[PDB]
Order: C-alpha cells, then structure tokens, then sequence
C-alpha cells in the first residue's frame, strides 16, 4: 500500500494557528497532534503526568532563555529514551526541534552522562512541518541520465551515414 | 552500441580503401594503303 515518505512529508493546522498562534511557548503544543509526534515517547508520559498531578552555539543561549525549558529537563532526565527537545528559534516565524533519544548509561566506569543519539531531522518553516541529501543528488543525477539518454538517442536518429563522405546529418 | 558499430563502420571503411588502392596504384600492311590512296586520289581528281 503506497506510503508517501515522512522526510517530504508536510501538515497544516489552520485551526491550531488562528485559535493560538504561532510562539515558541506552544510550539511544541502544536507538534504534539502531527504524525511525527511518536505516543510512545516519554514526553507524552510526561504530559499525562502533568494532567495528573493538576487534576489531584545557541543551545546553551535557548537553554538559559526560558524556564519551561528548564522544566523540561527536570522533567526528562527522569526518564530515559525517545524524547522531544528544541534544537534553536528565530522569531517570529522559524523554529527547528532537535530530535534526539537518551541512553542514561549510570554503569560503573563510565564518567559521561546519558547518551544522547541524534534520530531524525525536523523543520517548522512558517505553519509548515519538514523532515537524505544522498537520496537528492542520486534522484538529480539519474534524471539528468535519463534526459541525456533522450537527446542522445534521438540525435543517432538524426544521424545519417554514407561511405563516401562518413557521418552527416 | 557506439563501440561496435564504430568498429564495424571502421572496418568497411578500410576494406573499400583497400579496393581502391586496388584498382588505382597497380601502375601496368603499307602497300596496300599505298594502292587504297592512289585510288582514292585519282577518284577524286576524275571526280573534281
């Protein structure tokens, strides 16, 4: 069954805008109801914990802008595996997530913290969503082959040989 | 495809030079007229 790729693949959410807008405060509030938004990490157990508990170079820069960015990690370094972190903002209109799984690897010998491994890439270009340049350039590169292979086998179409003067047209 | 046909094209192209080089470079009574021209000159001299 034909599946459309999720590194081209691009939502919208009028709705989700005209009712909230676009901040980085609800940034990831909007990611939250995208497909690439997986419920299995820990973040949405975190979100439920949350709900609970009220019911009952410029990384460094966005790490000490904001205070619920802070919460984040108090909230995350608890749980380990795959999570949803802000990668850098540009105001008003660009923002980027960095995608990243946790391996906290507390084994004796080990002086470094938890792990951190890059997953996926991820893009929010105005109210728009975007997730291999290897996979570009070989795309380019046989279209371009095709279309030579084209014009090449037309012009020995248009060639035309006789003995006693050789290749004409 | 273009190798081939080049090759073969070559080849004809040198059997008929051959040829041509075959065909270019291979560097390789009186009484009685007497008789024939004295009639023929008294004929016309009756005949003139």
């Amino acid at each position: 069954m034909n599946v459309t790729p999720l590194d081209e693949l691009q939502w919208k959410s009028p709705e989700w805008i005209q009712v909230f807008g676009l901040r980085t405060e609800n940034v990831l509030d909007y990611f939250a109801e995208s497909p690439f938004f997986d419920k299995t990490s820990n973040n949405q157990v975190i979100k439920m914990q949350r709900q609970f508990s009220q019911l009952n170079p410029a990384r460094r820069q966005i790490l000490f802008k904001y205070p619920m960015y802070m919460q984040l990690e108090e909230e995350l370094m608890k749980l380990d595996g795959t999570e949803y972190v802000l990668s850098s903002v540009r105001e008003p209109d660009f923002w980027v997530i960095r995608k990243q799984r946790r391996t906290n690897n507390s084994g004796v010998g080990s002086a470094k913290g938890p792990e951190i491994i890059p997953l996926q890439d991820y893009y929010i270009i105005g109210a728009n969503i975007y997730q291999t340049i290897f996979k570009i350039v070989q795309s380019r590169l046989m279209s371009t082959s095709y279309h030579l292979n084209s014009t090449l086998e037309s012009l020995y179409d248009l060639i035309e040989f006789q003995p006693s003067q050789g290749v004409h047209y | 495809t273009m190798q081939l046909i080049k090759n073969v094209q070559d080849l004809l192209i040198l059997t008929r030079s051959i040829k041509e080089k075959w065909l270019l470079n291979q560097i390789p009574d009186e009484k009685q007229i007497e008789e024939l021209l004295d009639n023929c000159i008294e004929t016309f001299v009756a005949e003139k």
